[PDB]
RNA sequence: CGUCGUCAGCUCGUGCCGUGAGGUGUUGGGUUAAGUCCCGCAACGAGCGCAACCCCCGCCGUUAGUUGCCAGCGGUUCGGCCGGGCACUCUAACGGGACUGCCCGCGAAAGCGGGAGGAAGGAGGGGACGACGUCUGGUCAGCAUGGCCCUUACGGCCUG
RNA sequence: UUCCCGGGCCUUGUAC
């Protein structure tokens, strides 16, 4: 077992690192712990709006955060008020006058963390798991998406006993560095403990 | 000498009962045959095109000929209806009919239109053939 | 990894010597690195995630 | 190894020779890897040889080393769980192999001082035929030939 | 006039400068017995030389920086075998089946997290 | 007589903003050293793939930084208020001095 | 995350056999590091695997010459020290190159033995990479979390 | 490759 993270495997080819900026030892821990706190406060607030990605960029003391949503509706708001507070609060956190972007992310069903997020969101609801799995499954395959795999951790309908389920189907290779893999990890949170799911997705090569 | 497909390397069990798969291979090695023709090739470094040359040398072997069934045939001649038991069984099963050379270790009950000859003798072979196909190209 | 012994570790305490280095992330004060200020854990997980400019998976 | 044959080595010949031999032998003398001690060494004590012995000490080696080349060789054999040192053939490979082996270890098992004047006693007594290689050596063959009644187990 | 090899062995690395003479190599402004004294294995640096009967007919200048002793030599050697290949091609018909022409490529395999020096596995017992 | 310092953690990016520079300030008039290429530097750090014991795991990971130089020659005004104003993309980092 | 184990195996689609559980494929001969490949064969394929794609070392080339280098020039208080030059080493980026590719011979083929050209010759030498699963494996003391337990104490602050 | 240790594949007897 022990399977690598699918990302870091990939991160010179194929994939992008999500910070993207350049500081010397004096200051790369004070950047990199304001960067995990943007983050965190993101991720604790836009959940409703279908997170995707968070990308952070520097130029000269300032901030370029861009937001992938499924949803541009829920963060922007009726006439862009709410990602004014948004950023007002970033600008309150970290004094540099960011910059909040919002990107919207085509075919939501071509993204891994969305799909972790919603058979997340399942599970929480007391879904049958291992239909709610073939649906996800088969609703990524539907759109493209050369392979499709989901991966569910245990603890299946409040049992006694953890089991994983995995079902997959298309090309899935984790073998080759030129796949182009995209990874998405969500945890559920229910009256008998926490739930992991992991979901790959497949699209070309080169 | 003629429209007509042929198989003269070795009949892969499941040409007519599978055709879907078989036409699956067909379509494989078409693809294949136009990329190895394309300007697009730069790409795959020359391992991976060895691998490629590998692959469509095998496919066109064995898939040769083949490639002309469009769809189901109409027909089917045999050299040797015992050495080819595996062909006969599939197209009785699909009622196509059966047209074979065979000889005195054969099963005529087996073929619809039955030529008894010889399976040996590259003369008699030659002759039968020839004459088929030139029948063939006259009646077009 | 006490809550308490998180905040006691951000004090100015009297005197230099008992002044030391936690994980940023966890409260870890046992492979904590000056470059980051994270444990080899949390360095591991943020690495592999992908959200450290620059650092990639080494081999030679 | 279960598969392939385990290529022989080439050794590449010493320079003032131009010989195999000599490199194989300096190869023998070395210990923690270095080689230019033990070429000294050997060169010491072929000028040794030469000053006190008339002749080229080349030849001198050289009739030495086929002197305690041995042609039989005792192994054991587990059958039944017992011993059966059977006598076999050593192809010529073997041969030089333990033929360096024991002029090395004879060489360094006399009680002189310094290693050149071993070395060089050790070679020149070998050439003669008296010392600790040579008596090893009719020590293993007297061990051999004289179990013949086990040269069945051919092995 | 000038006839030039490079000559890489084991992080060693040379540069050599042939030219035609009375046969005096010397090698970082220094002679080369005394730079290599004491080492055995000197006089391996230049039987390339005497292959083609040479040793007569050209004064060396050798450049060598990098790796140990042994390293300086090898680089020497294939040094004066690309040199004396760049003088006439011809040469090469005779140097290649001798084993000169070719450039060893072994060098110190990366240590091993696991191991102590990349082989060794630290010991264990009473299993 | 001044001398641009190009420093990065991404080699492409870096690569593509001194071709920049050196294709502005060549426009500009005056001539260019030219891109000089420096030995980039590497940090490397062993861990534990585990959380809590075997120390015979130890994954490792870089980080790189990689240098540039272009020491412009003959500074012309104008070449002066080109540079300073050029938008550089945001992983590259510059520096300046005389 | 460790181990079996970088062992080579674990499955599916369609088609054939059997009334059915199921079987074939995945067995047999040979060969590989390998379920790698060939032939035979009622099977033809495909997926996770192996291999490859990625990185370093080894040869060469094109852009690039400062803090790197100094072959041919002029000085030098003789140390690249200056004037001077990117020839060479280097430094980094982009490529070329190795593919049983050519020849002889042996085999039905995969292949085998021996040559030549090449820096390298028959997975060139290492690295990253861990399949379906096993071990009620390890970690509630990195962290996250279900249920119990304590809250003038099993909490917290100092000295030793 | 006889034997010691640890594996893989193909063959045979008694229980799920
Ligand atoms: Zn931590």
């Amino acid at each position: 077992g022990n399977k690598i993270h699918p990302i870091g495997f990939r991160l010179g080819i194929t994939r992008d690192w999500e910070s993207r900026w350049y500081a010397g030892k004096k200051q790369y821990r004070h950047l990199l712990l304001e960067d995990q706190r943007i983050r965190g406060l993101l991720e604790k607030e836009l959940y409703s709006a279908g997170l995707a990605r968070v990308d952070i960029e520097r130029a000269a003391d300032n901030v370029a955060v861009t937001v992938h949503v499924a949803k541009p509706g829920v963060v922007i708001g009726r006439g862009g008020e709410r990602i004014r507070v948004l950023r007002e609060e970033l600008a309150k956190l970290t004094g540099k006058n960011v910059a909040l972007n919002v990107q919207e992310v085509q075919n939501p069903n071509l993204s891994a963390p969305l799909v972790a997020q919603r058979v997340a969101e399942q599970i929480e609801r007391r879904f049958a798991v291992r239909r709610a799995i073939k649906q996800a499954v088969q609703r990524v395959m539907e759109s493209g998406a050369k392979g499709a795999k989901v991966i569910v951790s245990g603890r299946i309908g409040g049992a006694e006993q953890a089991r994983t389920e995995w079902a997959a189907q298309g090309r899935v290779p984790l073998h080759t560095l030129r796949a182009n893999i995209d990874y998405g990890f969500a945890l559920a949170r229910t009256t008998y403990g926490v739930l992991g799911v992991k979901a790959y997705i497949f699209l070309g090569e080169v | 000498r003629a429209g007509m497909p042929y198989v003269n390397q070795r009949w892969l069990g499941g040409m007519l009962t599978n055709f879907k798969t078989i036409s699956q291979r067909v379509h494989r090695l078409e693809e294949l045959e136009a990329l190895f023709a394309s300007p697009e090739i730069e790409e795959r470094p020359k391992k991976e095109q060895v691998r490629l040359k590998h692959e469509l040398e095998r496919l066109q072997k064995y898939l040769s000929g083949f490639r002309l069934l469009k769809r189901l045939p109409d027909a089917i001649f045999v050299v040797d209806p015992t050495k080819e038991a595996i062909a006969v069984r599939e197209a009785r099963k699909l009622f196509i009919p059966v047209i074979a050379l065979a000889d005195t270790d054969s099963d005529p009950d087996l073929v619809d239109y039955i030529i008894p000859g010889n399976d040996d003798a590259i003369r008699s072979i030659q002759l039968i053939l020839s004459r088929a196909v030139d029948l063939i190209i006259q009646a077009r | 990894a006490r809550k308490a012994l998180i905040e006691k570790a951000k004090r100015t305490p009297k005197f230099k010597v008992r002044a030391y280095t936690r994980c940023v992330r966890c409260g870890r004060a046992r492979s904590v690195y000056r470059f980051f200020g994270l444990c080899r854990i949390c360095l591991r997980e943020l690495a592999h995630k992908g959200q450290l400019p620059g650092v990639r998976k080494a081999s030679w | 190894a279960r598969r392939r044959r385990a290529e022989v080595r080439q050794l590449q010949p010493d320079l003032v020779y131009g010989d195999v031999l000599v490199t194989a032998f300096i190869n023998k003398i070395m210990r923690d890897g270095k080689k230019n001690l033990a070429a000294r060494i050997f060169y010491d004590a072929c000028k040794i040889i030469q000053e006190k012995t008339g002749q080229e000490p080349l030849k001198v080696f050289k009739q030495a080393v086929e002197n305690v080349k041995p042609r039989m060789e005792v192994r054991s054999r587990r059958v039944g769980g017992a011993n059966y040192q059977v006598p076999m053939e050593v192809s010529p490979r073997r041969q030089q192999s333990l033929a360096l082996r024991w002029l090395v270890q004879a060489a360094n098992q006399r009680p002189e001082r310094r290693a050149a004047v071993r070395i060089a006693h050790e070679l020149m007594d070998a050439a003669e035929g008296k010392g600790g290689a040579v008596k090893k050596k009719e020590d293993v063959e007297r061990m051999a030939e004289a179990n013949r009644a086990y040269a069945h187990y051919r092995w | 006039e000038q006839y030039y090899g490079t000559g890489r062995r084991k992080e060693a690395v040379a540069r050599v400068f042939l030219r035609p003479g009375n046969g005096k190599v010397t090698v970082n402004g220094q002679d080369f017995n005394e730079y290599f004294q004491g080492l055995v294995r000197a006089v391996a640096a230049l039987e390339p030389l005497r292959a083609v009967d040479a040793l007569g007919h050209f004064d060396a200048y050798i450049t060598v920086r990098g790796g140990g002793k042994s390293g300086q030599i090898d680089a020497i050697k294939l040094g004066i075998a690309r040199a004396l290949v760049q003088y006439n091609p011809d040469y090469r018909a005779k140097l290649k089946p001798l084993g000169f022409l070719t450039r060893d490529a072994r060098v110190v395999e990366r240590k091993k997290y696991g191991k102590h020096k990349a082989r060794r596995a630290p010991q264990y017992s009473k299993r | 007589k001044i001398r641009i310092k190009l420093r990065g953690f991404d080699h492409k990016t870096l690569d593509a903003s001194a071709q920049k520079i050196v294709e502005a300030a060549r426009r500009s008039g005056a001539q260019v050293s030219g891109p000089i290429p420096l030995p980039t530097r590497v940090r490397r750090f062993t861990v534990i793939r585990g959380p809590f014991k075997h120390k015979d795991s130890r994954e490792h990971f870089e980080l790189r930084t990689h240098n540039r130089l272009v020491d412009i020659i003959n500074p012309n005004r104008k070449t002066i208020e080109q540079l300073m104003t050029l938008d550089l993309p945001t992983g590259v980092e510059i520096e300046i001095k005389t």
